[PDB]
């Protein structure tokens, strides 16, 4: 069960994020410009299996339906993205890892003097796996998570020993959309 | 084809510069008619090419070779100097990579030493980015045969990217959709200008005279890294600001002891991160054709020391509120860093795409 709720936006458009029942939340938003909403937990694992059900699932430009959270010790932004809208988010490519029946590309990106939990002007790593085509929705699945972070180290990419939050999210931007996605 | 340098913001000045020639670099200046530098230890001044030198007067100068009078935008400082060809050396593009090598010759002007007092270690001069005929963009699209029109990502840390000549606007995944607003040109500046209609703090919107937000009423500067504001604009955005920053049992925000030039400033400890930067009110600039630009904490606060960090609306001194002559905002630099900016004035607007969180202008 998931005990935390993401909910930032920089303002632009309307966003309108409901905090639903237990893990559920739901996402509605038009000419936006930046938000991340999400439903997970305070203090991510990298042995946590997530689980969850996009319902709905109805980007109209860029949008990423991802795991999403950070750690500390050090700083450390990830992501694992499933689905995405109109474009697909790359980076510098590490390498790939097969899990839960989907193959995903590897990719890091240096954050320089930016936003993060810690901070305004802030420099860290950024970690990406995604999917390399997008992952039906709409029928329950999984993230094992620890996959991913196996495959994060083997090509260099260690994750802290603090663990702050870890939530399944809706980000959007530039863009309209709905999404509706139950965490457990 | 376009030219492509790579920009750097300087830790200690805030200012943003660009490669130049041999390890030497340029400040940009979006509001400098002039390219300008300290010169190697013979135009005539009634040519077209002096007049558009001295077309626009340096605020503390006045006026047989020509001479050209090279402004420092921080100091304020100015002094006369003789006009020179010089090389611009930089990166060929075709979208936002390098293809190759190229030499572009640009008219400067040759600036004395003293006029590089208050700009970054490794500069030795100025790049004017203005609407005006000797300008590093108009210069490069004529010796190029392109765009009179340059694209700016001005990074928060990282290198960033400065493309002279236009062609089609790079990474689509942020730029597809960009909104474009007229820029509007006043009389007796070089300045790009553009105009607001409403100013949006929280949800709740500010109050200010209808049509003190007027035609070209915002002015863009990489000057300061702070929002420059007019009296009648000024202090209905602060008192909503700090309001909805009261407002927001979480930490409650302290306000510590003014720090110069700031008027409002806070102990950090006492502010939220989020994935925009301080946990403040996002800011909504309203702009002519129908797109807000928008200001989240990374932009609306400014670190000055260890422990606190001050809201970057600055009022204007020595100016009367409500005064049509002047601009009722100056976006600086703080407030561009993480937008593609469009500079285009062949068609005379400006794009603006605010990349996500996720991402910056830094490394892209």
């Amino acid at each position: 069960s998931t005990d935390y709720w993401q909910n930032w936006t920089d303002g632009g458009g309307i966003v309108n994020a409901v905090n639903g029942s237990g893990g559920n939340y739901s996402v509605n938003w038009s000419n936006t410009g930046n938000f991340v909403v999400g439903k997970g937990w305070t203090t991510g694992s990298p042995f946590r299996t997530i689980n969850y059900n996009a319902g709905v699932w109805a980007p109209n430009g860029n949008g990423y339906l991802t795991l999403y959270g950070w750690t500390r010790s050090p700083l450390i932004e990830y992501y694992v993205v499933d689905s995405w809208g109109t474009y697909r988010p790359t980076g510098t490519y590490k390498g790939t890892v097969k899990s839960d029946g989907g193959t995903y590309d590897i990719y890091t990106t240096t954050r320089y003097n930016a936003p993060s939990i810690d901070g305004d002007r802030t420099t860290f790593t950024q970690y990406w796996s995604v999917r390399q085509s997008k992952r039906p929705t709409g029928s329950n699945a999984t993230i094992t998570f620890t996959n991913h972070v196996n495959a994060w180290k083997s090509h260099g990419m260690n994750l802290g020993s603090n663990w702050a939050y870890q939530v399944m999210a809706t980000e959007g931007y530039q863009s309209s959309g709905s999404s509706n996605v139950t965490v457990w | 084809l376009p030219v492509l340098a790579p920009v750097t913001k300087d830790p200690a000045t805030s200012l943003y510069t660009i490669p130049f020639h041999d390890g030497a670099s340029l400040v940009l200046d979006v509001a400098g008619p002039l390219v300008w530098s300290t010169c190697k230890g013979e135009i005539p001044c009634s040519s077209p090419t002096c007049l558009l030198a001295n077309a626009y007067p340096a605020p503390g100068c006045p006026a047989k070779p020509c001479t050209a009078y090279p402004y420092n935008p921080v100091s304020g400082a100015c002094a006369a100097g003789s006009l020179s060809h010089t090389r611009f050396v930089a990166n060929t593009t075709d979208g936002s990579k390098p293809v190759s090598k190229v030499n572009v010759g640009v008219l400067a002007a040759c600036a004395p030493s003293k006029l590089l007092a208050s700009l970054p270690r490794g500069s030795t001069g100025v790049a004017g980015l203005a609407n005006s005929g000797l300008a590093l963009p108009a210069q490069v699209a004529s010796a190029q045969k392109v765009a009179n029109r340059f694209l700016l990502c001005l990074p928060t840390g990282g290198p960033g990217v400065a493309i002279f000549g236009g062609g089609p606007v790079p990474w689509p995944q942020f730029t597809q959709s960009m909104p474009y607003t007229p820029l509007v040109t006043k009389g007796g500046s070089p300045a790009h200008y553009i105009s607001a209609r409403s100013i949006v703090v929280g949800d709740t919107r500010v109050p200010v005279p209808e049509g003190a937000l007027a035609t070209g009423g915002v002015m863009l500067s990489t000057r300061l890294p702070y929002v420059l504001l007019r009296p009648d604009v000024y202090r209905p955005l602060m008192d909503a600001f700090t309001k909805a920053l009261a407002a927001q049992g979480a930490p409650v925000a302290r306000a510590v002891v003014a720090v110069a030039p700031f008027g409002v400033c806070y102990d950090t400890k006492t502010l939220g991160n989020n994935l925009g930067g301080y946990a403040v009110p996002n800011v909504q600039l309203g702009l002519d054709g129908g797109s807000d630009w928008t200001m989240t904490g990374k932009n609306s606060m400014v670190d000055v020391k260890q422990g606190t960090a001050c809201v970057a609306f600055v009022e204007m001194k020595g100016v009367a509120a409500g005064d049509g002559r002047a601009p009722a905002v100056i976006l600086g630099g703080a407030q561009m860093e993480d937008f593609v900016l469009d500079f285009d004035m062949e068609k005379k607007r400006l794009g603006f795409s605010r990349l996500p969180h996720f991402t910056g202008c830094g490394g892209l």
